[PDB]
RNA sequence: CGUCGUCAGCUCGUGCCGUGAGGUGUUGGGUUAAGUCCCGCAACGAGCGCAACCCCCGCCGUUAGUUGCCAGCGGUUCGGCCGGGCACUCUAACGGGACUGCCCGCGAAAGCGGGAGGAAGGAGGGGACGACGUCUGGUCAGCAUGGCCCUUACGGCCUGGGCGACACACGUGCUACAAUGCCCACUACAAAGCGAUGCCACCCGGCAACGGGGAGCUAAUCGCAAAAAGGUGGGCCCAGUUCGGAUUGGGGUCUGCAACCCGACCCCAUGAAGCCGGAAUCGCUAGUAAUCGCGGAUCAGCCAUGCCGCGGUGAAUACG
RNA sequence: AAAAAUGUUCUAA
């Protein structure tokens, strides 16, 4: 889910990273 | 929040008059405008009249309100509800 | 269209089966574009066909594309201010694309977790004169059977 | 790490503590409204519930 | 309101550019300013000299306005005095060495620029507005042109009731990008408020 | 021996970069031909008009164009010439080892 | 000894050269069935020569990048057909009737101001 | 509350924070563009008349 | 500037008719996306419009060959890396190309139907382009500007506050309700843009935001960069769940003088409503819709799920 | 061969 930031999905909504979208 | 590597937030001015009232055996009245400064421990006993936009809201500062800003205390809107 | 018709989009022949009618199907299918994720859908389904009842499964879809075409259906009206259901028969293509459509419809209907199975058995009942898309079509040929009394109206 | 009843204990007595010292949070914790900034002239809807509709503005006729 | 400039829908393939340089990123608007501060300065100070078109080409540290105006001799002053005490004022804006040229307009009724201040001049002096249009796409016409159409939107003789007033002689295809069509505009300023004065010359297609 | 050129105007680009390698095509060696370097465009889309309008634009692009000339063997009668050239307005020259 | 043709289509350039051979196929260095794995439009990049009796005739040296798989695919459709009239013309009918000789220009309409895509059109809500 | 405003904008600020940039051209502080100093609508004024080096109406 | 409306229209000069308004032309037959052409005709021409010229996309050429490219021989730490080369791809300027030019058919003609060649055919697709006017439309708050009005104040500086309020109501959206799905791991294929108190390779710290080191790049060279749907492999097994990620507690990160009011982000925990939506209502005719990701402007930061662009995958249906 | 009523005052620029 993109609104999820706990999740690699979540993550590329929003184009961070973090432990859930590692670089 | 603030960035712990820098420090802890008051103006400076605002912390000037809590040390000179310290060692000058408080209290006094401190008017403020720094809602955006930290409470210290330096301030528990004192009354901050702190800035809403409009007047300045006396604050009584205890112990378990030190990790906050002095505007939490001075709230900016009066509301009432709708009727 | 208000000036010419429209000209009946040629698909291109599947790579499995070189069928029109297996492509516009898997068409149908997709969604979002993943026509991929479609074709492994439409051919799954396709194994466990040659599978449960071992028959060419091409003929077994062609079966259930047959018995789903309705040759009738109602359709609205005007003279003076009715909106009758006009009993009409159907044009070969609109009796193959209802076919597609109420195929993936109704097999989208059924209950068992996977689509290919689902894919599969509704064209293994439908084969056979069973399933979802066929109590639809057989219902449509009901009403209209039904409003032959406004057959009349046909244009 | 506490968990069940007792982490209840300590996120309570938290929202406790944000009421009793007046903090604007402890506010918004009393008139059961958001507290991280959210807006509220629409939504809010999760903090506040269901929708409390009232009569509105009359047009001329 | 709906019409496209027609400058600025013809710049490169009818005009060219007003001023015309290279510049990157870091100091475009630093020439940009530079010029506008640059043709506002002439544009106050040869308006009584019929400036037309102020072209400003820039390389490195020498600016070349080069000005295009109906009555040259009244910009470059006595032997070229008031065209330095223009060079030198420009020098002192520009601080680079600033080489102004002046040009000679073939005939100035073919310049729209110059026949909308026209207009706009006479209609201060309070003329007839309506005949002031006529009299204008005339002259052009006159000149040689191949069609002209002079605009006046405002308080038309001081009418409450603000109004558009035009004319047009010959053909001006506005929708035609191989047309070279001068346009100029020019705003009139009186007691009752201000009016606008466009003029559409079609020079002949290319 | 270097030598790159960059400009809003094309038309003026590609003059100045053949009067460049026609120029040292006189005192040789070899130069290597203008090549043509992607154009870096740069938009802007702005409300067309003054107020509230947000559905109605115009599009305008800044073309930066670009163009490379190397002149193979140095040979100073070049690297004498080729400062007596006539490089229109609107073109930028670096020239390179 | 070698026989190529260009395939464009959709952003997507292709570079195939067409060597006799047993009928292997190579993409990019890696192999056919390895670079289009599981991705059934696969074999519609090969079709030209199953218009032309030369499935196995010759081997293929590919070479694609840009656009998307299936744009290199139908790419690589158009180079191999292009090779194919490259090595013999009488090959021409029997691939320009099959539509393999010609490049579908289709594509993606560009965005225009006012609308969500090329022309899907924001909700249109009278009041 | 414009000249002075357009005023304030260049005097150089207690803060680099309060640094807001300010059409050169209109003095319009919204919608001003970095590449120019100009805002949005001058910049559509500027370029129709031929005064902004190599920006030309583009379509594609 | 919006709009009607990219709709096919709006008119003028002279002549003719009419006491006059005004009429004719601009109507009529056919035709076209078009007042587009044709034929007719008290009309004969003309202008604003339409089309065309212009920009992008599709085919070929020419000129070009580094930072781009590698077909073939040479090596090769096996990476177009070095020899070398510009063939190809490409990049980007100048050309060529389609004109109903050809055939068959119809027709008085204009055209229309179909066939050939051709990458492309009937305007090839998309843009830019918006007639006379309309709405006393919109904007005096972008700017300009007439007049009215204020002048230790309706001007000006500052600090704080507010523009973010919230019993409610509507519009536009983002995210979902799941298995054509969700999740982890490995693995592919983009285009367009941006980048010198800028983009950040790579290195160590950190679960991570980020921190500290630290190259390359004034950039077809270094970087943003990972494209994502996808593919492969495994997990979940129909559950308010390994669907959903709201809300809230705590713990931090950064920008910034400063995140209480009121920033984004990251980690632990929390895990709401929602089981596909009433009356009603929207968009889209093809590389469209649908879905997937990417970039830019503004910008310290960012409340962007917005806007303008970009490519990936890619349908359905039009009887009428 | 027709489902469905109405549009406050002055001004029409
Ligand atoms: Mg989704
Ligand atoms: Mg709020
Ligand atoms: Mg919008
Ligand atoms: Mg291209
Ligand atoms: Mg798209
Ligand atoms: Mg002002
Ligand atoms: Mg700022
Ligand atoms: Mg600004
Ligand atoms: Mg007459
Ligand atoms: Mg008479
Ligand atoms: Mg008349
Ligand atoms: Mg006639
Ligand atoms: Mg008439
Ligand atoms: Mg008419
Ligand atoms: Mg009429
Ligand atoms: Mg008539
Ligand atoms: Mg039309
Ligand atoms: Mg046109
Ligand atoms: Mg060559
Ligand atoms: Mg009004
Ligand atoms: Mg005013
Ligand atoms: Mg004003
Ligand atoms: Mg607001
Ligand atoms: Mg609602
Ligand atoms: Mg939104
Ligand atoms: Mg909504
Ligand atoms: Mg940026
Ligand atoms: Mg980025
Ligand atoms: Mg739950
Ligand atoms: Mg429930
Ligand atoms: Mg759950
Ligand atoms: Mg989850
Ligand atoms: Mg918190
Ligand atoms: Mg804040
Ligand atoms: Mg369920
Ligand atoms: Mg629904
Ligand atoms: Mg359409
Ligand atoms: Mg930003
Ligand atoms: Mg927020
Ligand atoms: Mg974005
Ligand atoms: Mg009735
Ligand atoms: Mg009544
Ligand atoms: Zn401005």
């Amino acid at each position: 889910g993109k609104g999820d930031r706990r999740t690699r999905r979540g993550k590329i909504w929003r184009g961070t990273y973090g432990k859930y979208r590692p670089r | 929040p603030r960035s712990l590597k820098k420090g802890v937030f008051v103006d400076d001015h605002l912390l000037e008059k809590v040390l000179e009232l310290n060692a000058k055996g408080e209290k006094r009245l401190i008017k403020t405008w720094s809602r955006r400064s930290t409470i210290v421990p330096e301030m528990v006993g004192h009354t901050i009249a702190v800035y809403n936009g409009k007047q300045h809201v006396p604050v009584y500062i205890t112990e378990n309100m030190v990790g906050h800003k002095l505007g939490e205390f001075a709230p900016t809107r009066t509301y009432r509800g709708h009727g | 269209a208000r000036r010419r018709r429209a000209e009946v989009r040629q698909l291109q022949p599947d790579l499995v089966y070189g069928d029109v009618l297996v492509t516009a199907f898997i068409n149908k299918i997709m969604r979002d574009g993943k026509k991929n994720l479609a074709a492994r859908i439409f051919y799954d389904a396709c194994k466990i066909i040659q599978e449960k009842t071992g028959q060419e499964p091409l003929k077994v879809f062609k079966q259930a594309v047959e018995n789903v075409k309705p040759r009738m259906e109602v359709r609205s009206r005007r003279v003076g201010g009715a909106n009758y259901q006009v009993p009409m028969e159907v044009s070969p293509r609109r009796q193959q694309s209802l076919a597609l459509r109420w195929l993936v419809q109704a097999a989208n209907q059924r209950p068992e977790r996977r689509a290919a199975v689902r894919i599969a058995h509704e064209l293994m009942d439908a084969a056979e004169g069973k399933g979802g898309a066929v109590k639809k079509k057989e219902d449509v040929e009901r009403m209209a059977e039904a409003n032959r009394a406004y057959a009349h109206y046909r244009w | 790490w506490k968990l069940e009843g007792e982490l209840r204990a300590e996120v309570a007595a938290n929202i406790k503590r944000l009421m009793d010292i007046g903090c604007y949070r402890g506010l918004r914790h009393r008139r059961g409204l958001p507290v991280r900034g959210q807006r509220t002239r629409t939504n809010a809807r999760t903090r506040k519930g269901p929708r409390k509709t009232v009569a509105g503005k009359k047009k001329a006729p | 309101g709906n019409k496209i400039h027609p400058i600025g829908f013809r710049l490169g393939i009818t005009r060219d550019w007003e001023s015309r340089w290279y510049a990157g990123k870091k100091q475009y608007r630093h020439l940009l300013l530079e010029d506008q501060r640059i043709r506002g300065l002439l544009e106050k100070e040869l308006y009584s000299a019929g400036l037309a078109r102020v072209d400003i080409e820039r390389a490195a540290d020498n600016v070349a306005v080069t000005v295009h105006v109906a009555k040259p001799g009244v910009v470059i002053g006595r032997g070229g005095e008031r065209i330095r005490v223009l060079r030198e004022e420009l020098a002192k804006l520009t601080g680079k060495n600033v080489a102004l040229n002046v040009q000679e307009v073939q005939n100035p009724n073919l310049s729209a620029p110059l026949v909308a201040q026209r207009v706009a001049e006479q209609i201060e002096r309070r003329f007839a507005v309506r005949r002031a249009i006529k009299q204008a796409v005339q002259r052009v016409m006159e000149s040689g042109a191949k069609g002209a159409k002079v605009i006046v939107s405002g308080r038309i003789g001081g009418a409450e009731q603000a109004r558009t007033e035009w004319a047009a002689q010959g053909r001006v295809p506005l929708h035609t990008l191989r047309a070279n069509i001068d346009y100029g505009f020019a705003l009139a300023r009186t007691t009752y408020g201000v009016l606008g004065v466009k003029a559409y010359i079609f020079l002949g297609e290319v | 021996i270097r030598i790159k050129l960059r400009g809003f105007d094309h038309k003026t680009l590609d003059a100045s970069a053949q009067k460049i390698v026609e120029a040292a095509r006189r005192s040789g060696a070899q130069v290597s031909g203008p090549i043509p370097l992607p154009t870096r465009v740069r938009r802007f889309t702005v409300i067309r008009g003054p107020f509230k309008h947000k559905d109605s634009r115009e599009h305008f692009e800044l073309r930066t164009h670009n163009r490379l000339v190397d002149i193979i063997n140095p040979n100073r009668k070049t690297i004498e010439q080729l400062m007596t050239l006539d490089l229109p307005t609107g073109v930028e020259i670096e020239i390179k080892t | 000894e070698q026989y190529y043709g260009t395939g464009r289509r959709k952003e997507a350039v292709a570079r195939v050269f067409l060597r006799p051979g047993n009928g292997k196929v190579t993409v990019n260095g890696q192999d056919f069935n390895e670079y289009f794995q599981g991705l059934v439009r696969a074999v519609a990049a090969l079709e030209p020569l199953r218009a032309v009796d030369a499935l196995g005739h010759f081997d293929a040296y590919i070479t694609v990048r840009g656009g998307g798989k299936s744009g290199q695919i139908d790419a690589i459709k158009l180079g191999i057909a292009r090779a194919l009239v490259q090595y013999n013309p009488d090959y021409r009918a029997k691939l320009k009737p099959l539509g393999f000789l010609t490049r579908d220009a289709r594509v993606v309409e560009r965005k225009k101001y006012g609308k969500h895509k090329a022309r899907r059109a924001p909700q249109y809500s009278k009041r | 509350a414009r000249k002075a405003l357009i005023e304030k904008a260049k005097r150089t600020p207690k803060f680099k924070v309060r640094a807001y940039t300010r059409c050169v051209r209109c003095g319009r502080a919204r919608s001003v563009y970095r590449f120019f100093g100009l805002c949005r609508i001058c910049l559509r004024e500027l370029a129709h008349k031929g005064q902004l080096p190599g920006v030309r109406k583009a379509s594609w």
